[PDB]
């Protein structure tokens, strides 16, 4: 009908249902509220072997599945979209897929939230100026105003400089690279000069 | 630019499922997508489900990103038709592919439209006057009808197609279209300058006083491209059948790769395939196209289609599917090829809706079946003359074997645009001289002559003046060798006044390859 | 959905704890 | 002049989900060409193929024994392409154009797609000079 448009695209048929689910938590304004009722059925299903019986089991009636998610989130003060979220997956035997949809519920909550996930390796590690250098060396590579949130590790064979790791992509400007790539440069030159 | 521009959601060869955030694209509806090196143009085939689309490109898919914006044209693939079309080359999506300007356009129609209906059906049989004699005897074409050309890798149905132009283009009045659905590229470029030549294509200022339309889709285009572009031919001749209201010529060359370029779309369009490898959809896809091919009480469609034969098998199902939309067939053979008879048309093969004693004649109707009686009994001797010898059938048999090795030679014909690779000259039969002329090898007027003068001759005078010419040469033997060379006097110099003549060529030193790849 | 992003969900990260303690105490009679 | 103008490419990755049957499914790859060559971490190369909404089907330039579910897939940004030029005569290289005969890298030689649509209509003239082959059968 006229729902808020999700922030980016995504694949099928259980990022559709994450998709959907914060297209309903947006209009609700409860995007922190539903990723945190997820989390609790995955904590929740970590506990209980009666309760990922109702997912895995082929053998249980529909019936008794879709009376027992909804006898249990009578109450609680759950989010209304949840309970409702819970009851469609139960009729249909989909209670599987909330460990996939959480997992797509995370980057649509991610890329809401506009932040990016990288991971900086350097030498040595940094000083509080070097890293506000990094940051807005590093803020080069998003696409949009996405506050970087950074973590710090440390490899020696890297001889100065750092690497991002977005887990999508990698930019390399240590200057192991910079060396080998400037020995590749000079030896393929005078391959012709 | 939210709503109305969808995102490619993935791509499979020449398959693009663009996704849409609402407001989904039609069926068969054209989208354009932004930022490719060429016009990258997708016609919508299929709405999968999900608020995507399944499209066919008209180009290819080389350089496509899964997130790229697919604008919606609203419409289908829309080509210029009109009187401005005449003398130019068309691809698929209608760009002009002459280097001559943009194509001035009287209307800009769409390339897909229905059938047209019942009640505008035409039923004239009026007869179409070749000049190929095996044509006009045993198979002759309807004036307003639809010809098929069958044969399969190079049996000769471009070097018929071309005949057909040569003879019946010329002296029609009408329009032509050309549309080279899937073949070579040298062959298209030839038919244009051929038809510079002719003055049926003339360039420039005198560019509407052309009689031609070329819509080339030739086989280096991906199957997107081959699978629309006889829509797109159809769409030019239709404009002229409808709105202009006149007697059109339609030769598509190789109708075969259209339900080809489909079969190649299909398997990945997600479907069981249907026989041998062919798409579910052979027979609609094909029937829709054909039945766009029609004379109608607004005009004519003279269709001469080739249609090629996969491993020479007439069982195919693309062959088959398409011998049902045909007025005419022509059957051209492999076999009748490699006995030199050329054009190799089967004339136990190839029919006509027109071999009808009330529609040709009596005398004409009557000839032709005494022909194909001829040929059958001399087929059903076959495996006796093969195992046992020409020496053992009856007298009427064998008078039968004579009459039809006639008749199989006096069916070939030299062609006039087969003289550039053959040096004998073309040779136009009228339908009378071919009558006149079987009905003599029928009766048995013609029993005196040899086999092989009647091969490759127009008519029965020209099977007594090459029996003259071929039995004067077993007679042609002069005296002394006719010298005239042995020490001629000044007239023939010697070898170094010879080599004194001959210019010196320049040979420049190693290639130079490496100094001009620097260039750039 | 990829997996490198579902191996961390074998970690709690619920932030709050007013579901997995209510349902163990209503999940036992229900399903008895 | 190349020092001072040189920008460390951001390296798109990809892990490969699923190889076997000479064609390897490759997560990741948001932004890869149709038709692109790719690269694994084994040194072999790859064709990105088929586009799909969940992964990238490669066809694999090569044994496609040396690549593991869980290997990296860097796009090299460029649609399949070999070198071409005067450098490649008298060399043998293979399917891909890296020379096979030992002779060391392909010197003064530029790279270009192995995809080119064909000249079309009016690039083409009519063949008049003649090849000849040597065959006296074939020549006459
Ligand atoms: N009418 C003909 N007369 C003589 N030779 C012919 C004729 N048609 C075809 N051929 C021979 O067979 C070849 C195939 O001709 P073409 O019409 O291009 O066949 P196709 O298009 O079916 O491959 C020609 O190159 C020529 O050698
Ligand atoms: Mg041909």
């Amino acid at each position: 009908l006229k729902l808020p448009t999700a922030p980016l695209q995504l694949s099928g048929t259980s990022a559709q249902i994450a998709t959907l689910l914060w297209q309903v938590a947006a209009k609700e304004n409860q995007l922190d509220k539903v990723q945190d009722e997820l989390y609790q059925f995955i904590e929740l299903f970590k506990q209980h072997s009666e309760l990922r019986r109702l997912a895995t089991d082929p053998f249980v009636p529909t019936l008794v599945r879709t009376k027992i998610i909804s006898s249990v989130l009578k109450d609680s003060g759950a989010s209304e979209i949840t309970k409702k979220l819970f009851e469609a997956l139960a009729d249909e035997g989909a209670l599987s897929a909330l460990l996939e949809v959480t997992v797509n519920y995370e980057e649509l909550m991610l890329a809401h939230k506009k932040e990016v996930y990288c991971t900086v390796i350097t030498a040595e590690p940094l000083d509080k100026l070097e890293r506000v250098e990094l940051t807005k060396k590093a803020e080069k590579f998003v696409d949009a105003g996405f506050k970087l949130v950074m973590q710090e590790k440390i490899d020696k064979k890297l001889l100065g400089g750092f690497v991002i790791e977005f887990s999508d992509r990698r930019v390399d400007m240590s200057t192991a690279k910079k060396v080998e790539e400037f020995n590749n440069f000079v030896n393929k030159l005078v391959l012709s000069i | 630019p939210a709503i109305d521009a969808g995102y490619v959601s993935q791509v499979i060869g020449p398959v693009v499922d663009v996704r849409f955030d609402g407001e989904l694209p039609s069926i068969l509806s054209s989208l354009e997508v932004e930022g490719h090196s060429v016009r990258l143009v997708l016609e919508v085939a299929q709405h999968m489900g999900d608020n995507t689309v399944r499209c066919i490109a008209m180009d290819s898919t080389d350089g496509l990103v899964r997130g790229q914006k697919v604008v919606d044209t609203g419409s289908p693939i829309k080509v210029p038709v009109g009187r401005g079309t005449l003398g130019r080359i068309m691809n698929v999506i209608g760009e002009p592919v002459d280097e001559q300007g943009p194509i001035d356009a009287a209307d800009i129609w769409s390339i897909h439209r229905e059938a047209p209906e019942f009640t505008e059906q035409s039923t004239e049989q009026e007869i179409l006057v070749t000049g190929i004699k095996v044509v006009d005897l045993l198979a002759p074409y309807q004036r307003g009808g639809k010809i098929g050309l069958f044969g399969g890798a190079g049996v000769g149905k471009t070097v018929l197609i071309m005949e057909l132009i040569n003879n019946v283009a010329k002296a029609h009045g009408g329009f032509s279209v050309f549309a080279g659905v899937g073949e070579r590229t040298r062959e298209g470029n030839d038919l244009y300058r051929e038809m510079i030549e002719s003055g049926v294509i003339k360039l420039g200022a005198e560019r509407g006083n052309s009689k031609c339309t070329l819509v080339y889709g030739q086989m280096n285009e991906p199957p997107g491209a081959r699978a629309r572009v006889a829509l797109t031919g159809l769409t030019v001749a239709e404009y002229f059948r409808d709105i202009e209201g006149q007697d059109v010529l339609l030769f598509v060359d190789n109708i075969f790769r259209f339900t080809q370029a489909n079969s190649e779309v299909s398997a990945l369009l997600g479907r069981i395939p249907s026989a041998v490898g062919y798409q579910p959809t052979l027979a609609t896809d094909l029937g829709g196209l054909q039945e766009r091919i029609t004379t109608t009480t607004k005009g004519s469609i003279t269709s001469v289609q080739a249609v090629y034969v996969p491993a020479d098998d007439l069982t195919d199902p693309a062959p088959a599917t398409t011998f049902a939309h045909l007025d005419a067939t022509t059957v051209l053979s492999r076999s009748i090829a490699e006995l030199g008879i050329y054009p190799a048309v089967d004339p136990l093969d190839s029919t006509s809706r027109m071999l009808n004693p009330n529609v040709i004649g009596a005398e004409h109707y009557n000839v032709a079946r005494g022909v194909q009686k001829v040929l059958q009994d001399y087929k059903n001797l076959q495996d006796i003359i093969a195992i046992l010898g020409m020496d053992e059938l009856s007298e009427e048999d064998k008078l039968t074997v004579a009459r039809a090795r006639k008749i199989q030679r006096f069916l070939s014909q030299p062609f006039q645009v087969a003289e550039v690779f053959t040096g004998t000259p073309g040779k136009y039969v009228d339908l009378a001289d071919t009558i006149s002329g079987f009905q003599g090898v029928l009766t048995g007027k013609y029993d005196d002559l040899p086999e092989m003068a009647f091969y490759m001759v127009g008519d029965i005078k020209e099977v007594k003046e090459k029996a003259d010419k071929m039995a004067k040469d077993i007679a042609s033997r002069k005296e002394a060798d006719n010298k005239k060379v042995s020490e001629e006097l000044k007239d023939i110099p010697s070898l170094d006044k010879l080599v004194s003549e001959i210019k010196e060529v320049v040979i420049e030193e190693d290639d130079g390859l490496e100094e001009d790849f620097k260039a750039e | 959905a990829d997996a490198k992003a579902l191996d961390e969900l074998r970690k709690p990260k619920f932030s709050s704890k007013y579901l997995i303690q209510h349902v163990s105490q209503k999940l036992i009679p229900a399903v008895k | 002049e190349w020092e001072k103008s040189y920008q460390p490419p951001v390296i798109h990755l990809g892990r490969v989900l699923s190889v076997g049957d000479g064609i390897a499914r490759v997560y990741g790859l948001k932004s890869v060409q149709a038709g692109e060559l790719v690269c694994f971490d084994s040194g072999v190369k790859g064709m990105a193929l088929n586009l799909q909404a969940d992964h990238v089907g490669v066809v694999v330039f090569g044994n496609d024994s040396v690549i593991h579910q869980g290997d990296l897939v860097y796009r090299t940004g460029q649609i399949v392409n070999v070198p071409i030029g005067p450098g490649t005569l008298g060399r043998v290289t293979d399917g891909l154009g890296q020379p096979i005969d030992g002779k060391g890298p392909l010197t003064n030689v530029r790279s270009s797609l192995v995809e080119v649509k064909a000249p079309g209509i009016i690039a083409r003239q009519s063949v008049r000079e003649p090849l000849f082959t040597g065959v006296k059968a074939v020549d006459a």
